[PDB]
């Protein structure tokens, strides 16, 4: 009988931009891996809010591209003081547990067929391989009124079942509600936590945490809702594999990186070690602010040497090649 | 105002320059009327009490004393330079000249930072240093 | 002469609050308690024992390994049975008590 | 039994994802104006 | 504001009225107040609009 | 979650009776609005009064 | 080619919201069945002496 | 911009202008030292009397600080309204247009 | 062996309350080879009051057996140690980072 057709409102709109805006300007002398969490952690938030909304919204769209092409902008500048022309997007949107950023992407990036291609060399000989866009945050979230829906029928399902299951005398299981495991606006898997008897107490959670905002000086861009009593409203592990395989597999990523110049038999049993340095990261003493500037500087250090080979080439940067002395 | 003593003339310039042993000597080439000079003074004395235990602050009148300008290149309106133990001292700003600032800048936790550096720099016996900051950017988002 | 502001503010909020209080009387289900007599039974329900919480919970571990250690040592099953009957709930007890029966 | 003489193991075990140990449910004057 | 909170007994759900009758009876439709925000829907009749309108 | 209150809005508006029926001259008004100043205009001692009710 | 992030705008013809969503399962499912199983059937004497009140029950002399 | 320097720096210069030869050697710093208690005070928004200041050196204060208050009001909404409506600013900017405000 | 460090007597007075008392342990260092025992003694003071967890206890034992290999000269300190409580050569191998030359492993036999 009707249509409702939703649009973000102009003021969430602005309110993101300066969030963003803010993010870049207190940028300072902070942390590569530091801005692109503030930028997941805003996106994440905005678009789990708005599901529909954005995609309904054509300038939204504009506004979430030109604020990721401005972050990305920012990653530049701090690798080196001139711009660079088709820089691989590789390092950005490489997950952070295989060296990368870990970028969440809103946008329409196109991965360079080249950049797919990567060798292999053992006692044959070397052997050469191939492998798109980037998957988008959208796809993987879900439409408000689906999720509405669906939870309507997954709690009518369970309100049955729990009949059932009082008839029998017995407990409702883990096997049982399986199929309906992530469903409904109070998740099912909130059913299941220890602290539930505890939480049957806790009353006006929602508006506590609306007025934390007079509290906490920290903007929470999840102040509607709490892990606790709504669960986990979305997942993201498929998007994050789906990363993986349009950068085009592991060893296609590691192509870019300095991992076969380590010489490591293979990459399964490597780990990272976070946050040592030379002087083991000096993370707890009195020294000066330019010092723990300097520390802080540390890991981006160890990230563009990670990084270097596919930034370090003439195609990235214009032709002035000046041989390193000795 | 300008409490901060001032310099006259080459020969009070390099005794100022030489007497200090243990303590970097600041010097402002610039004229005290120009803007830029004003902010840059301002900043300095701020900072005086501050780093008072390691640092000397001077300011020199450029047409008060114009000999040390082609030697050191003193021609764009207020330039900073750093000295010990008679020894010019470079800095790495990331500006392209190690030599001076020859810019305002409005900080004085950075001008702080600065003098610093350049004083364990020079304890340390390096001739050139490394600020803990780029000004290739001025960074304004 | 001068004016001293805050007296007309004083006298306006006790007018006020005078009619509010008239208003008040002619309800009735409204309850308050006695202070003097509430502090005074928290005064007298002030436990004078109990047992220092992290010695309890030390004693907890300690008597936990002791008697999952020891399948068969009626006195641990009896020690464990005891702390968290002193302190705690009786539930846990029961149920410890009847796996060291058995 | 006696049974004197006992050993004791400290460790920091119980380590959980928080959710339940075992898969299951487990489910359990007025006013007046005169 | 009774008849949109329903009887003491069983009080209504957030918009919902315990008859269609109750529902019409009155030209404000919906109320709904978040933290200061509030949002009301009338629907009137002709005669209503008018005479309103002329007050 | 407000957007589930949204959506309920929605559905309550559609589900009213014969809401979008405007032969005979009916209207639907959607009134929003923001009480201004709501915490900063609170008088402590009818604020007092007030809660000696409930508290 | 640019490294450029393009507007989404008008590319989003063939594509749905929902589309490519996955829902996950339940972490170490078939550990907490086993741990399940284990506890049953450990706990299977605790369930069968529980409501046989021994002084109103006349079997469980025997 | 720098009209509070441009201030300053003109009142101490007419200050110093008449002030006698003698005492001018050893009084210069603390007179500055008064103008910046002043000014501390007008922000503070607390009550600032200096018992043994004579009154036309106090009113000399009282006029600069008036001046150097309006200018800061001014300067302060004009730089509030750069941001709101978009203006790239930097974080020593923003940190003191937060605290003005 | 460290399973002997911390060891209790429950002694039970059948009116009024039950006490139980710390007693005096042993880390229990052994030689297959030529049959030298190191038994250290751990008295009850040492944990009668300590206010700490395990995380004490552990690197406790583990800095103990490394002040023994320390203060045994080099010829006659170990190159191999078996722990028999698998918990037990984390802590080992944090503590005598030292001495790297020897080699720290867990039992699957117990003693």
């Amino acid at each position: 009988t009707a249509q409702c057709f939703l649009r973000v409102d102009d003021e969430s709109m602005q309110r993101f931009h300066n969030r963003v805006r803010q993010i870049l300007m207190a940028s300072g002398s902070t942390t590569f891996t530091k801005i692109v969490n503030k930028w997941n952690t805003a996106l994440i938030g905005l678009m789990t809010y708005f599901r529909e909304a954005v995609v309904n919204t054509q300038e939204l769209l504009d506004l979430l591209v030109k604020c990721e092409n401005k972050i990305q902008t920012r990653i530049k500048i701090g690798l080196n003081s001139k711009m660079p022309s088709r820089f691989p997007p590789v390092v950005f949107y490489t997950p952070k547990e295989l060296g990368g950023l870990g970028m969440l992407s809103m946008g329409h990036v196109l991965i360079p067929q080249s950049d797919l291609r990567w060798s292999k060399q053992t006692d044959v000989g070397i052997t050469h391989f191939r492998s798109q866009l980037i998957p988008n945050l959208y796809r993987y979230i879900q439409p408000w009124e689906s999720e509405f829906i669906d939870s309507q029928r997954v709690w009518a399902e369970y309100a049955l079942k729990r009949q059932e299951a009082i008839a029998q005398n017995r407990r409702l299981t883990l096997e049982d509600l399986e199929d309906s495991w992530d469903r409904g606006i109070p998740r099912i898997n909130t059913l299941f936590q220890k602290d539930r008897h505890t939480l049957a107490y806790d009353k006006g959670w929602r508006v506590r945490t609306d007025f934390k905002q007079y509290q906490v000086l920290k903007q929470n861009p999840f102040w509607w809702t709490h892990q606790r009593h709504d669960g986990k409203l979305w997942n993201l592990n498929n998007y994050r594999t789906d990363m993986i395989q349009a950068l085009g597999g592991v060893e296609g990523i590691l192509e870019h990186t300095l991992f076969k110049g380590t010489y490591f038999p293979t990459w399964e049993g490597l780990f990272w070690e976070k946050a040592s340095g030379f002087e083991e990261s000096m993370k707890w003493k009195k020294l000066t602010n330019a010092q723990r500037s300097g520390l802080n500087q540390i890991p981006n250090r160890r990230f563009t040497l990670w990084w270097s080979p596919t930034i370090n080439r003439a195609n990235v940067y214009v032709g002035f090649q000046v041989q390193l002395d000795l | 105002s300008y409490m901060l003593p001032h310099l006259h003339n080459g020969w009070q310039v390099d005794q100022a320059i030489l007497s200090e042993e243990d303590r970097v000597v600041v010097i402002r080439f610039g004229h005290d009327w120009d803007p830029t000079c004003m902010k840059m003074d301002e900043v300095l004395y701020s900072i005086a009490e501050k780093v008072k235990n390691f640092a000397v602050i001077y300011l020199v009148d450029i047409t008060e004393v114009p000999d040390f300008n082609k030697m050191y290149e003193l021609y764009d309106p207020c330039t900073v330079m750093f000295f010990f133990r008679n020894k010019h001292i470079m800095i790495d700003l990331g500006t392209g000249n190690n030599n001076k600032i020859n810019w305002a800048m409005e900080d004085k936790q950075e001008m702080v930072d600065i003098i610093e550096t350049v004083y364990r720099g020079a304890r340390k016996g390096r001739g050139l240093v490394v600020s803990p900051k780029d000004y290739s950017t001025k960074y304004r988002y | 002469g001068e004016l001293d502001m805050r007296k007309i503010g004083q006298a306006r909020n006790t007018l006020m609050d005078m009619r509010l209080s008239q208003v008040s009387d002619s309800v009735s289900g409204q309850t308050v308690v006695d202070p003097k007599g509430y502090l005074t039974d928290l005064n007298s329900m002030i436990p004078t024992h109990g047992g220092d919480i992290n010695d309890i919970k030390k004693a907890r571990l300690l008597l936990k390994s002791v008697r999952e250690t020891n399948p068969h040592h009626p006195p641990a099953w009896i020690a464990s049975a005891r702390l968290e009957e002193v302190t705690g709930k009786l539930q846990v007890a029961r149920n410890l008590i009847m796996k060291g029966t058995e | 039994d006696e049974t004197y003489g006992v050993n004791v193991q400290f460790e920091s075990d119980e380590e959980e994802g928080d959710e339940d140990v075992y898969g299951e449910v487990r489910e359990e004057c007025t006013l007046s104006a005169n | 504001a009774s008849e949109m909170a329903g009887p003491p007994q069983m009080p209504n759900d957030f918009l919902s009225f315990q008859d269609i009758a109750t529902e019409a009876a009155h030209p404000i439709r919906l109320f709904c107040r978040y933290i200061d925000r509030i949002h009301i829907f009338f629907r009137f009749t002709a005669d209503e609009a008018r005479d309103l309108i002329q007050r | 979650p407000p957007p589930l209150l949204v959506y309920k809005w929605c559905q309550g508006i559609n589900n009213l009776q014969d809401v979008w029926e405007t032969s005979e001259g009916e209207c639907n008004v959607m009134l929003e609005s923001r009480f201004e100043k709501m915490y900063e205009k609170i008088d402590l001692t009818l604020l007092n009064r007030l809660l000696r009710l409930i508290v | 080619p640019t490294g450029e992030v393009l507007s989404l705008v008008g590319k989003l013809e063939g594509t749905r919201m929902g589309d490519k969503a996955q829902r996950t399962k339940p972490q170490m499912q078939e550990e907490r069945r086993a741990k399940r199983r284990k506890r049953d059937e450990d706990r299977h004497d605790i369930n069968k002496m529980k409501g046989y009140t021994l002084l109103s029950e006349g079997i469980d002399e025997m | 911009s720098h009209f509070d320097l441009e201030l300053r720096a003109a009142v101490m210069h007419d200050i110093l202008d008449m002030m006698p030869e003698g005492i001018k050697q050893n009084k210069a710093r603390t007179i500055l030292q008064h103008l910046s208690e002043a000014w501390r005070c007008w922000k503070a928004n607390i009550p600032w009397k200096v018992p043994g200041l004579p009154t036309p050196i106090e009113n000399m204060i009282l006029r600069y600080v008036k001046a150097k208050a309006d200018w800061w009001t001014n300067t302060a909404h004009y730089n509030r309204e750069r941001i709101r409506r978009g203006a790239t600013v930097d974080k020593t900017v923003c940190k003191k247009n937060l605290g003005r405000l | 062996d460290d399973t002997n460090v911390y060891r209790v007597t429950i002694h039970k007075t059948f009116e009024g309350n039950l006490t139980t008392k710390p007693i005096n342990g042993a880390i229990f260092i052994f030689n297959p080879r030529t049959g030298q025992l190191f038994l250290k003694i751990i008295h009850t003071s040492v944990w009668a009051g300590q206010k700490r967890l395990g995380q004490l206890a552990k690197w406790k034992t583990a800095e103990e057996v490394a002040a023994l290999i320390r203060s045994l000269p080099v010829e006659e300190q170990p190159k191999q140690i078996i722990v028999t409580r698998k918990g037990m050569l984390d802590p080992l191998e944090v503590h005598l980072l030292d001495f790297p030359n020897i080699v720290i492993k867990g039992s699957e036999l117990q003693l």
